[PDB]
């Protein structure tokens, strides 16, 4: 905003009905250099109070099979012995 | 899920939400597919005339040499190598 | 005598003869003088790779 700021509290408004119809969270998304085909698909995580975990679920060709099955992983944040 | 048994992957996802009366309130299931297999439908036969007088028996050896990632026919003759 | 031909006798005509000069190998300069003067066969193997 001129000479203000957008983290301002201003109002209680209501939301609306209408637009486009909501998707299911699709993300398919751009390679990088690696071709490595990928898809993401974010769970509705949304209780949080400007917090909250934010687990999506992610499909990398060629991943193995995690609690999400073949090719599908959710990124729980981990620390690890390096077993390479 | 998908299983198979052999491996599974996920295949139907939706969202869906509970009206607080038990009505069931849903967007459209989000389709995967993953790619099939059934040698016992997809086999099939084809000459390798192009390998013609390759032979294991011999000096003869599959290996991807020079350009890699694809293995060539290279032979080990005496004092000599030749690869294809 | 660094040639490819047909024999030319009769059991030969058919038969492809690849000859070489045994003398043109040039073997010998191979190896200095001092080494010795007679160099002679003693068995020859051949390759078809």
């Amino acid at each position: 905003m001129q000479n203000s700021q957008d983290f301002s509290i201003t109002e209680l408004s209501l939301p609306k009905g209408g637009g486009a119809i909501t998707g299911m969270g699709e993300a398919l998304t751009p390679t990088g250099p690696d071709g490595m085909a990928a898809l993401s698909l974010p769970l509705p995580i949304s209780a949080g109070r400007g917090y909250a975990p934010a687990f999506t679920l992610n499909y990398n060709s060629g991943a193995g099979n995690s609690p999400f099955g073949l090719g599908w992983d959710c990124n729980v944040m981990t620390i690890r012995r390096r077993t390479h | 899920y998908d299983e198979s048994a052999i491996a599974s992957t996920l295949v139907f996802v939706r969202r869906v939400g509970h009206e607080q009366d038990g009505n069931v309130v849903t967007l459209p299931p989000l389709e995967l597919a993953y790619q099939d297999f059934s040698p016992r439908h997809h086999a099939h036969w084809q000459p390798m005339d192009v390998l013609a007088n390759f032979n294991a028996i011999q000096r003869w050896q599959l290996v991807d040499l020079k350009g890699e990632g694809l293995p060539g026919l290279l032979y080990q003759d005496k004092g000599a190598w030749w690869y294809r | 005598n660094n040639n490819l031909a047909f024999g030319a006798g009769t059991d030969t005509k058919t038969s492809l003869q690849a000859s070489v000069s045994f003398a043109d190998l040039k073997i010998r300069e191979d190896y200095p003088a001092s080494l010795g003067k007679i160099r002679r066969i003693k068995q020859i193997s051949v390759t078809l790779p």
